[PDB]
């Protein structure tokens, strides 16, 4: 009856400390148990290397959260590096009170890991986004670990070409977690895109890239946009609506331009093959520097007709719109195009990615769905329906009809009940009217018979922020109250954070506070023991983007006007001594390139942070093994444990 | 931090990248007015 | 004539048995001297096949410790079995036998990398082995074994030349562990009869007229103990002209242990050919309780170990290329080198 768990995360990354949770069940409250655990080799030889950890446990303190090191020097000397097929690694902990205890076959209890090489994050800037052939590329790259402070690590840089060949090599000894270097593009360079890597040295699979196009180009002196009407057509049979755009010129420095715009219109295909029509084009002077032009139904069913074709083939044929306006009197002329006006049969959208799946009968099961529209920002106030069946549990299915309006950013959180002994639920969502949008869902009910559920409610369904406290109310359904704590966890970035003991009343609510290593999103994973058989339920909590830990606010005061030569007063502040990495661009150079290429913000932060995690899915499973699978840990108590991951990337 | 500058009077030139000798061009200097008083001005390339 | 000259290059490289089946092998020794082999023997080359093939990843690791505590409790059992000169009989009182040693030796052999056991106490063994050779380099066995069908292929036409062979693998698998220091006279003698044993397995090959078994087995130990070039050569043209056919010769422990030897010995010496032996053999092990007999165990799992970790190697693939010229800056030669670089197919100009 006592057990022994075991928690660690899915992947090791080699170099990096593992959080190893332990925890004891079912312990008479005179056993004070004490043991050690490491890594281990299992093919080589049973050669921990990995520093051993001890660990001490009791009733009153039956859980202990161990960090771990795998230290490169070990894991290169017990020959992980020479295994042949598999980067497999084996967690062990031995304590001699299995076999005092519980007379097991052996006292050696842990999972099959699986090992991988990534290491702390590395940012590439350069000068400027797209360079002229011949001309010098100034690049930086910074340096951080995993756990976002400066390293002092060594990478090795390299350029390579537009066809793809390696043209300059680097390796570095960082002092100050940054690196600068020159180099020339070769005179006689084709247009293309260069990529900049840089990986640690010791990790082979630690790297990261930036890119820059290189391109023939004299700096713009003007930029023009086209913008739609609407970011769609409606192509519906039943009617179809007005294409009106507006052409706007605009000079760098702000002024409107004074010209003529010379539009030409044509259909253009996913494949890149364009028809245009020999006609229908618009010649029109700016006047305040925006121009508004459209094309007529009976225009362009004419335009279509003598095309050899009808409305009906336009399914994924977008409408491709081409400007080239002249400035008058200066002569100079610019081009701009449109490649996003698509024909479409629906001017909604419907992610039900956040909704969960195969969720616990005998409490509400919420269907949460992010209006959109297509193409566009979050919608806000169409109404949302809901039919719902409930599939025979032993009778005639029953439907339900719910409707509730988007709130803000397209959310919207319909909680459709669901019986008990339940066989499945078939959802289907229509947004908006009329046209709507129309998804559909099916869950599969947990087989019978099963030791309970567990069902976790979250009263606010919206991102918390960072700082904030979060409440989430434990319930069991369908169970016997023979248990007395809750045991729940988070697991942030791939490591698990926190680990406690709630105990267990009518509505349990735990607590969870906001911090900035949470961020941007984090898995609440609890649990209680039914008799012999764990009862377990996850969450995926996505923490609202915000600001930095620490801060930069770079302000210039006063009006944003100048002239050339004066003298600007920049103001840096931040929390702490810090290596402010400064630089100013032109904005024609945006205008010059063909493609959008972003900068480095938040978001890509955001990003590298959250890629090494190992969780996948909104969460939920159909017994412990699978939600802790999802959810990204490695139990092993004795008698249940999970599977090796067969690949870094979830299905 | 987007910071404009503004002169409200200037010549704009733009030459190409690059020409071949003894091929004659024309280069297009603009002059840019935005003073709310009407203007006259003489514009002349220095010898070289 | 005044122009501007660059140049530029460019080098643009363009390029098992199921666990269960196996693991189900795991069974604790018990009974007399020769029950504890019967059940070692099979227990051992599973582990030993697991740790090569790397298929503990798919079983949990308190199996690992409870196979190694296993094989110390069964390497443990025959220690209370030995005779004064190490002689490892079915019984204390009972005489011993060249077979039972043979094995003994080659299980402690291939055991002694997991548990440390004095290797003064296997050069008595090894001595009592050297102690029974003929004029010849033969083996001669007091006694047959007490079971016959746990043999496999030795029984036959001919069964002194695959013992004398059997007995060869054994002094051979025993001979790493040696001691690089001492006992000089002890390893020159083990070497001048091994290389006897050679001379007279190769004679015995080209006189032919040999069993399937034993001559697989012979070959075997010709390839893997040194053997001269001319009785290396007879021995393998004497084996490989006597190949049937992917299908390759429910089928009896000594067609199990044939093909595995075969198997073995070619490996020791692969191109199209070993890959339908390698494909028969498990199709034979698919069997749901196959690999009947301890022998067939035994040698199946070391070949298919042994093909496994020869045919999932991998190679370097480098290049390197070099430049030189001469020109008015002197002179100049430049070398690049691609290789794989940690990218498939490594590209620089
Ligand atoms: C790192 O390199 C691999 C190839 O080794 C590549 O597939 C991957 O996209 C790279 N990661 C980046 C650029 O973040
Ligand atoms: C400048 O020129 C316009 C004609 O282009 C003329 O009518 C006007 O009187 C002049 N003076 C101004 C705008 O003060």
């Amino acid at each position: 009856k006592p057990r022994l768990l075991l928690f660690s995360p899915s992947v090791v990354h080699l170099g990096v400390p593992l959080s190893v949770g332990v925890q004891l069940q079912d312990v008479p409250r005179g056993q004070v148990v004490k043991g050690s655990v490491f890594l281990r080799n299992p093919s080589r030889n049973n050669v921990p290397c990995s520093p051993k950890v001890d660990f001490t446990l009791s009733s009153e303190r039956d859980f202990a959260l161990l960090s771990l090191q795998v230290p490169l020097k070990d894991a290169k000397s017990c020959g992980l590096h020479q295994l042949l097929r598999g980067p497999e690694v084996q967690l062990v902990a031995h304590s001699p009170w299995l076999k005092d205890s519980l007379s097991r076959t052996t006292n050696i209890q842990g999972i099959n890991l699986l090992f991988s090489s990534r290491r702390g994050h590395l940012f590439l800037q350069t000068d400027q986004p797209i360079y002229n052939p011949g001309q010098r590329v100034r690049y930086r790259v910074f340096a951080l670990d995993q756990k976002m402070r400066p390293s002092t690590d060594t990478i090795t840089v390299m350029v390579e070409n537009s066809h793809g060949l390696r043209v300059r090599k680097k390796e570095v000894y960082m002092p100050s977690s940054i690196f600068q270097d020159d180099f020339v593009i070769p005179d006689i360079s084709e247009p293309g895109t260069w990529k900049i890597s840089a990986r640690f040295s010791d990790g082979l699979e630690s790297n990261s890239s930036t890119q820059f196009e290189v391109k023939k180009y004299v700096l713009p002196n003007f930029e023009v946009k086209i913008t739609p009407g609407k970011p769609y057509i409606l192509t519906v049979p039943g009617h179809l609506d007005e294409m009106q755009l507006d052409i706007q010129a605009r000079y760098i420095y702000g002024k409107p331009v004074q010209g003529v715009a010379y539009v030409r219109f044509g259909l253009l295909d996913e494949d890149g093959k364009k028809t245009f029509f020999r006609g229908l084009e618009s010649q029109t002077k700016l006047v305040n520097g925006q121009s508004h032009i459209s094309l007529s139904k009976a225009e362009f069913q004419d335009a279509l007709e003598k095309l050899n074709m009808g409305i009906t083939d336009l399914q994924g044929l977008r409408l491709y719109v081409a400007a080239a306006i002249i400035e008058s009197p200066g002569g100079e002329m610019e081009e701009a195009e449109l490649t996003s006006w698509y024909f479409v049969s629906s001017p909604f959208s419907l992610d039900l990615s956040k909704t969960k799946r195969h969720l616990v009968p005998g409490a509400p099961f919420l269907l949460q769905a992010l209006v959109r529209e297509m193409s566009g920002s979050p919608a806000s106030g169409i109404p949302v329906k809901v039919s719902a069946t409930v599939s025979s549990p032993g009778s005639v299915p029953e439907v339900q009809d719910i409707q509730q309006n988007t709130d803000g950013s397209g959310q919207v959180s319909i909680p459709i009940i669901i019986p008990q002994t339940i066989s499945e639920l078939q959802l289907s969502v229509s947004a908006g009217s009329p046209h709507p949008a129309i998804a559909r869902l099916t869950v599969a009910a947990p087989p019978s018979g099963g030791p309970g559920f567990l069902s976790i409610e979250r009263p606010d369904s919206r991102p918390p922020r960072v700082g904030d406290t979060l409440n989430l109310n434990l319930r069991a359904v369908g169970s016997g109250a023979t248990f007395s704590h809750y045991y729940y966890m988070i697991l942030s970035r791939g490591q698990i954070v926190f680990m406690n003991r709630e105990p267990k009343r009518t509505l349990t609510s735990v607590s969870v506070f906001v911090d900035h290593h949470l961020a941007p999103s984090f898995y609440f994973v609890a649990f209680y023991y039914h008799g012999d058989h764990p009862v377990a339920n996850s969450l995926r909590v996505d923490v609202q983007a915000g600001a930095c830990e620490g801060k930069l606010e770079l302000s210039v005061d006063g009006a944003k006007q100048y002239r050339n030569g004066e003298s600007v007063k920049l103001h840096l502040e931040t929390d702490s001594l810090a290596l402010v990495a400064l630089g100013a661009l032109d904005t024609a150079l945006y205008a010059a390139g063909s493609k959008s290429h972003k900068p480095l913000n938040m978001g890509k932060v955001f990003e590298a942070m959250n890629s090494y995690d190992l969780g996948c899915g909104p969460g939920g499973g159909d017994s412990a093994l699978q939600v802790f699978q999802a959810a990204g840990l490695a139990f092993s108590d004795g008698d249940q444990w999970t599977l090796s991951r067969k690949r870094l990337s979830c299905p | 931090v987007q910071l404009r500058v503004f002169r409200e009077f200037h010549l704009h030139l733009r030459l190409p990248m690059s020409v071949r000798r003894f091929e004659q061009l024309e280069l297009r200097p603009v002059l840019y007015n935005y003073l709310d008083k009407n203007l006259t001005v003489s514009v002349h390339v220095s010898p070289v | 004539p005044d122009g501007d000259f660059n140049s530029y290059v460019r080098v643009t490289a363009s390029d098992a048995l199921s666990p269960g089946g196996v693991a189900s092998l795991l069974r604790l020794p018990r009974g007399c001297g020769e029950q504890t082999m019967i059940y070692l023997a099979p227990t051992l080359a599973a582990s030993r096949y697991l740790d090569k093939t790397e298929q503990w990843s798919t079983l949990p690791p308190e199996t690992k410790d409870h196979a190694v505590d296993l094989i110390q409790k069964g390497y443990m059992r025959i220690q209370q079995f030995r005779k004064a000169d190490g002689s490892y009989a079915a019984w204390l009182s009972r005489d011993s036998s060249t077979w039972l040693t043979a094995f003994v030796l080659k299980v402690l052999s291939l055991a002694q990398e997991q548990v440390g056991g004095s290797p003064e106490k296997l050069q008595e063994t090894s001595n009592w082995l050297l102690s029974q050779q003929q004029a010849d380099g033969s083996f001669q066995d007091p006694c047959p074994v007490l079971d016959r069908s746990m043999q496999g292929g030795l029984v036959g036409n001919d069964e002194t030349v695959a013992l004398t062979a059997f007995v060869t693998i054994a002094l051979h698998h025993g001979l790493a562990v040696f001691q690089d220091e001492g006992a000089e006279p002890l390893k020159q003698r083990v070497e001048a009869s091994i290389s006897k044993a050679n001379s007279f397995l190769g004679e015995k090959a080209s006189a032919g007229l040999l069993g399937a078994h034993a001559a697989a087995i012979t070959a075997y130990a010709l390839s893997l103990t040194k053997a001269p070039v001319d009785l290396l050569g007879v021995a393998h043209n004497n084996l490989m002209a006597m190949a049937q056919e992917n299908l390759y010769w429910q089928a009896p422990a000594l067609w199990i242990e044939t093909t595995a030897y075969a198997l073995l010995h070619l490996l020791l010496h692969k191109a199209e050919m070993a890959d339908q032996a390698s494909a028969w053999l498990t199709r034979q092990g698919s069997f749901q309780g196959g690999f009947r007999s301890t022998q067939d165990t035994v040698i199946a799992l070391d070949a298919l170990s042994a093909y496994w970790i020869a045919s999932h190697t991998t190679e370097e693939r480098g290049l390197n290329v070099t430049l030189s010229s001469t020109g008015r800056n002197g002179f100049k030669s430049h070398a690049l080198q691609l290789n794989n670089r940690q990218i498939r197919g490594l590209e620089e100009e």
